[PDB]
RNA sequence: GACGAUGUUCGACGAUGUUCGACGACACA
RNA sequence: CUCCUGUGUCGUCGAACAUCGUCGAACAUCGUC
């Protein structure tokens, strides 16, 4: 704090008013020491809390700066993981199915709802009752979507493997439903 | 006898067996519907016909049929004018045979026009009925239904058959008389091209047409040169839309030769335009309707021409498959590396929209870039398995994972401590009036697509649109005090920055990641980009867990960051200008402390003469709401933005408004959907939308009150003259007539006053108007909501309050009692009791039941239950009591367990004001 | 108090009881228990909760997890 | 506030200042009076100060050390407390149905499946000794959950059929006896 | 230059009030 | 690896401003010598 110009006249204005006070003076000189010493606490006081919104200023920024450091980071971080999920999705997107679908087209731009429907290599049916099954997937092969399905890994809610044969009308009540069929597109 | 020989001249040459139906005078057959405008009287009402004498036809076995000979009475001048107006219009195969003749019936040649063989029922009693319904007054729709093998009285005899949630098989009986309304449109079409090629001038009604199609009474036809003939088809055209999709009429469009004994047309998959099949379809059933047609809706004008050409496409769309409408992909190379993104949208109602900046052949993808990228459901679905899910009828897009997701929800906590001590107080005995109601209800895995299957309750509606471009008028007045319009990105006011990002933005973080993420020129960068493109986003359902009365699940829907993120920028300038405005219609932003609820409550009352209360519901509100509504609801919002946005700014974010909150692709589960339509409950404008949605609904029942009473009978002649004038702006006048909107607007605000909030309204109305039936009653609201939202009203969910020192016996969930507050008589919200003490007894939370850490909790429930401390029943005191003594046992054993554990003491020298009245007792008086 | 309050509180502590020892890794268990609970919460006659409070108590005491003889010492 | 070294010179200051101006002197001698006060009270208010906010941050510091302390028993001992809490308050309602249900339970007459309610539903329970099985069951009858069931069959730990004639004391001991008995409602 | 008197000037402190911000909780649509 | 939008109130903490008071201390004017 004595770096200053007002701790020193500070430290001066209390050296005369001790070397006053240690004879006792009249008090035309005594006063004029009060007021110097004043002067010099008043400035002093003045440029220490001056010193202090400057080191709080000093603070601010550090903070400010060291919470850009972090927000960069995140920055970063979230776009290399967009990017990475988008190149990692396309490679199991990119076939023959979808490039000659896509160049059927008038202008290359086909509806979204039928890249599934006609390029997708793996169907997902989920029954909840079993006429629903005895109606949809009868068999080990069914069609849908005007294509050609082959059953397999067929599972229950509990994610259990159920076989084909405990699909019946009367172990129906014996196995938690829905039941959650793969196919694969035969070829 | 005589009446032998009248029978006789009757049948004339046809070989027509006639029985007497009546006799062999005038028979006055009761009340039919009309759709009457002269300079007396106007509206689409039910008159008395009295100038007919009908006779019925039988066949073989002298069984009676759906065949009648009415004959006329009138004049020689109309006699001669009909018979040259008819004798042009002779050859058409749309018009019902005349068979002009005289006889004498006093003794002097009274002249007879006998049209022949014409159903019991006109089409104008079809749309009356089906419009204006009355669950115990529809014999005539019951008629009908039974006269076209539609059903048999045997459907009658059940319970809710008109129902639409209960018992949805009345779609399919409806759907029955689809055909019928069809061939009724094709036969106008060719009745209106005979009077064109004749040189006929006249008004097409629907009272003038049978349920077969043929037309007749050419009373105020008038002649002019040949095949410059034109004919007036709005009101015809307009009464009858709501009906077409009621009764599936364009089903028959899906078949191969447009016959129903024939395979549907095998639409090619690849193809998504449908522009020269919808022109089509308007120039076969809509020729003569003279207004100009965009199957794109983004070559329209402004608003209303949006409205209008949406209103068709919402028609046309039932006809084309459902697998060509969503995001149209297309194949871009980012760095020789080839992407499958979005690049348009083709929407029900808005035809096809293709963005404006789609750049082939990229090099490096910058952040904003990858938002768009990451948010189209295009990337996910693409890469995706197939999906076919048999639990739902809602179309499933493609499952994103390998297996499928069964969330389920927990029990609450029960709080015992807080239980122990209220029966220590005398609480929950037998036969009590407090008593615990509300719950945590628990959900199992087949809670959440149970939940997103009440989605078939939005079925394709057809709007009026002649009445909806003015309600939308009246609506726009009453949104007039407010000041909006487009800010920048350093404007926007974000709270709860630690919130879900949405679907796939959070796997990566909370909202609070790419709001730092982004600077702010990436954001007005993104918002910029959303009035040239369409952003097609995914939201996510996920079922709700917090505490209620009825044990059905709930789900919240979750929209993406882009959407919300740029909807911000769109509408917040408006939702804060509606939020910081009190005396208002909506009150959305006023409190309910500090005298806001008397305030609130004065202004509603305001000035109104006679005056009663009335609330009613939406059953299904937002399951059910139709989409040309929602559009109206956005278009309504979107006006304020008159000098900052051009037309195709405002299109583009229409756009983006529907293909990511009206018809996105959900994720419930691990599986994409495709939802039909509603509303999203995490959509940005969600409780304002729904504010704009209630008061059009309610102007529309005003209307639909006004314009269906026998003008001949207002005693009054300012109503008279404003319901002459409310049919000439609906139906004869094309142009917006401001005046007309004001003065409209001033009725309604007189004799009918609101109080909306989102879905939630009470109205202070003249009673005396709405028993004569000038403004809307009950009844309205039902009849509205049957033929405009497909749900059926029930009268048991709304109330009626006739004594205005009760205030509405229920508005957001709290009943009203008129208390003595210091020399003052004000207005206090009480809620419900058991809802206070199932909040108290039941928390979410296995902290929340430690009491001495959650003080606070019983302060703000505290808070909330002191106006039961004014009721006259003991026990709705004896909560609030029962409160503060708690919260006086908590602090106790707080300071207990602080001075035991530690060792120093927790006075505070504050805490004793929760304990005692005074606290929540000014919370509950005004300011100063 | 009354022998429905009592009840209804006891049910929501049994399935959260249930819910801990991981009857949702079953679907047709949960989905019994589920049941059991939000019918016993809407029930308005005490001889019909009762024995559903039965049955969703059966539902734990078939299990091998809870230690009774500790618990009901 | 009285432990301060403020304490005695705020003190003096304001026991001179009335002796002072109970005295009635001049009036440089109430305004040096007042000084003394002055300067005494503004460097107690000064340190009282101090005081106060350090002792205000040690509160906070110490109710939030709380709050951890009390949410982090909660959160462990849940799953042990709630067994405690569901059977506290399954004694205190005291049915004639559940008391029964949990005193087999606790002998080791446990069900198998969920208890039906239904008129003509299958129910099994496993029986662990003959003393259990005399006192619930006689002849056909079955009483368990304070309703009667008839017994279809009962097997033993192998699966074996056994017939009803065949239970007894002294033919208890030829068994493994875990039967599981099969019973409808009455 | 001193005596007395008022007020102007900053800084610390106390309080009140105002407004904004962060965190937690409750209710409603 | 899940919990949305908006509104409104309460509690705790922090910042800025204004006023008053506790005050410490410079002097800008007045009267006198
Ligand atoms: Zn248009
Ligand atoms: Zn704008």
């Amino acid at each position: 704090f004595s770096s200053l110009p007002s701790y020193a006249a500070f430290a001066t204005a209390q050296e005369a008013y001790e070397q006053a006070v240690a004879n006792g003076d009249s008090e035309v000189v005594l006063k004029k020491l009060k007021k110097s010493l004043n002067v010099a606490k008043s400035e002093f006081d003045r440029d220490a809390a001056m010193q202090r919104k400057l080191e709080k200023m000093a603070d601010q920024a550090m903070t400010q700066m060291y919470k850009q450091a972090r927000s960069e980071d995140k920055r970063a971080k979230v776009t290399s993981a967009m990017q990475t999920m988008l190149f990692t999705m396309l490679r199991k997107l990119d076939n023959d199915a979808l490039n000659n679908i896509i160049n059927n087209a008038r202008d290359g731009c086909v509806p979204l709802n039928i890249i599934p429907l006609t390029t997708a290599a793996k169907l997902m049916v989920v029954i909840p009752d079993y006429n629903t099954y005895k109606n949809t997937c009868d068999g080990t092969t069914f069609t849908y979507a005007s294509a050609l399905w082959e059953i397999q890994q067929v599972v229950d809610a509990d994610s259990k493997i159920v076989q084909l044969s405990e699909i019946s009308m009367d172990n129906s009540p014996n196995l938690a439903w829905p039941l959650i069929v793969t196919a694969l597109r035969a070829n | 006898a005589d009446a032998q020989s009248f029978l006789n001249r009757v049948c004339g040459v046809s070989a027509a067996r006639l029985t007497p139906c009546g006799t062999g005078t005038s028979t006055d057959v009761v009340y039919r519907a009309f759709d009457i405008y002269n300079d007396k009287v106007a509206g689409f009402a039910k008159f008395l016909k009295t100038n007919c004498c009908r006779f019925q036809e039988k066949d073989e076995d002298d069984n009676l049929i759906d065949s009648y000979f009415v004959v006329k009475r009138h004049t020689f001048s109309n006699y001669q004018h009909e018979e040259t107006i008819y004798n042009l219009l002779k050859d058409c195969p749309a018009v019902a045979k005349h068979d002009f003749f005289k006889f004498r019936i006093d003794g002097d040649m009274v002249p007879h026009i006998s049209r022949q063989r014409l159903t019991k029922y006109t089409m104008a009693d079809l749309v009356y009925a089906l419009r204006h319904f009355d669950e115990g007054n529809c014999d005539t729709l019951k008629e009908i239904l039974v006269t076209y093998n539609c059903c048999d009285d045997d459907y009658f005899n059940k319970k809710d058959w008109y129902d639409f949630v209960e018992n949805p098989d009345i779609l399919r009986v409806y759907a029955n008389l689809g055909e019928r309304v069809r061939q009724a449109l094709l036969k106008t079409v060719q009745f209106c091209d005979a009077m064109r090629n004749a040189g006929i001038v006249g008004v097409l009604t629907l009272d003038n047409q049978d349920l077969n199609g043929n037309w007749y009474d050419f009373g105020d036809f008038i002649q002019t040169t040949p095949g410059s003939g034109v004919p007036v088809v709005d009101s015809y055209y307009s009464l009858l839309m709501p009906i077409l999709t009621l009764t599936r009429a364009l089903t028959a469009e899906s078949h191969v030769d447009t016959d129903l004994t024939k395979p549907y047309i095998k639409w090619d998959l690849l193809k998504y335009d449908f522009t020269e099949e919808r022109l089509k379809l308007f120039d076969r059933y809509f020729k003569y309707w003279d207004q100009t047609y965009h199957p794109n809706c983004v070559n329209c004008l402004d608003d209303r021409c949006i409205l209008h050409c949406a209103n068709f496409n919402v028609l046309f769309s039932t006809v084309f498959p459902p697998t060509s409408f969503g995001p149209l992909v297309r194949k871009i190379f980012v760095d020789g590396v080839p992407f499958v993104v979005s690049t348009g949208y083709h929407f029900r109602e808005l035809g096809v929209v293709h963005n404006q900046d789609v750049n082939l052949h990229s090099s490096r993808l910058s952040f904003k870039e990858l938002l768009v990228y990451a948010a189209d459901p295009a990337m996910h679905a693409a890469s995706g398995n197939l999906l076919l899910d048999k639990r739902t009828t809602c179309f499933s897009v493609a499952a994103l994972t390998n297996n499928v997701a069964f969330q389920t929800v927990k029990p609450g906590n029960f709080n015992k401590d807080f239980y122990d001590f209220a029966v220590s107080k005398g609480f929950f005995k037998e036969g009590s009036s407090v008593e615990l109601k509300h719950f945590f209800f628990a959900q199992d895995g087949n809670a959440a697509i149970s939940d997103y299957d009440y989605y078939r309750y939005n079925l394709p509606t057809m709007c009026d649109i002649r009445q909806l471009l003015f309600v939308v008028e009246v609506v726009d007045k009453y949104f007039d005090c407010y000041d909006g319009g487009c800010i920048n990105a350093n404007q926007v006011i974000v709270n709860n920055l630690d919130k879900s990002a949405g679907f796939p933005f959070n796997k990566w973080g909370k909202a609070r990641l790419y709001y730092d993420s982004m600077s702010y020129e990436d954001q007005d960068a993104l918002f910029a980009y959303t009035k040239r493109n369409v952003i097609p986003t995914i939201t996510q359902m996920n079922l709700k867990y917090a505490i209620s009365a009825k044990n059905r699940a709930r789900t919240v829907a979750g929209v993406s960051i882009c959407s919300t993120m740029t909807n911000r920028q769109f509408h917040q300038k408006l939702l804060k200008s509606i939020a910081a405005t009190r005396g208002a219609t909506v009150v959305i932003g006023t409190s309910k402390f500090y005298g806001g609820w008397h305030n609130m409550l004065k202004t509603v009352y305001s000035d109104v003469e006679n005056p009663h209360l009335m609330g009613w519901d939406y059953p299904k509100c937002d399951r059910a709401m139709p989409n040309m509504l929602r559009i109206m609801a956005s278009l309504v919002l979107a006006r304020k933005h008159t000098t900052c946005c051009s037309l195709s700014h405002r299109f583009y974010r229409l756009a983006n408004e529907c293909a990511q909150v009206l018809s996105e692709m959900v994720m419930c589960g691990g599986s994409l959907y495709v939802k039909p339509g509603g509303t999203s409950s995490g959509d940005a404008t969600t409780a304002y939308a729904n504010s704009v949605f209630n008061i059009c609904q309610a102007v529309t029942a005003n209307v639909n009150a006004l314009l269906s009473t026998d003008g001949n009978k207002i005693a009054d002649k300012y109503v008279r003259n404003l319901q002459h004038r409310l049919y000439e702006c609906l139906y004869r006048n094309r142009d917006v007539d401001t005046d007309f909107v004001n003065e409209f607007y001033a009725y309604l605000r007189k004799h009918f006053s609101m109080m909306i909030l989102s879905d939630d309204a009470v109205v202070c109305f003249n009673s005396t108007y709405a028993s004569q039936g000038l403004v809307a009653s009950i009844k309205n609201f039902k009849s509205v909501l049957y033929y405009q939202n497909n749900v059926f009203m029930s009268e048991a969910k709304c109330w009626t309050e006739t004594d205005l020192t009760k205030g509405p016996h229920e508005f957001c969930s709290q009943h009203t009692m008129l208390v003595k507050q210091g020399d003052d008589y004000v207005y206090l919200p009480y809620p419900d009791p058991s809802r206070i003490l199932g909040a108290g007894c039941f928390v979410d939370d296995i902290v929340k039941t430690d009491g001495t850490l959650m003080i606070e909790r019983f302060v703000s429930l505290a808070i909330d239950a002191y106006p039961l401390t004014k009721h006259p029943n003991q026990e709705y005191a004896d909560v609030f009591h029962l409160y503060l003594q708690y919260i006086r046992k908590l602090h106790d054993e707080l300071t207990g367990h602080m001075l035991d554990m530690y060792s120093v003491m927790l006075t505070n020298d504050n805490t004793s004001r929760y304990w005692e009245p005074e606290f929540y007792e000014a919370m509950y008086t005004p300011h100063t | 108090p009354s022998k429905m309050s009592d009840v209804k509180c006891t049910s929501v502590v049994l399935l959260s009881v249930l819910q801990q020892l991981r009857v949702e890794s079953s679907s047709k268990l949960w989905a019994q228990c589920v049941q059991l609970h939000n019918d016993i919460l809407l029930a308005k006659d005490t001889t019909e909760a009762f024995e559903k409070m039965v049955s969703l108590l059966s539902v734990l005491l078939s299990m091998q997890g809870a230690v009774d003889i500790n618990k009901l010492c």
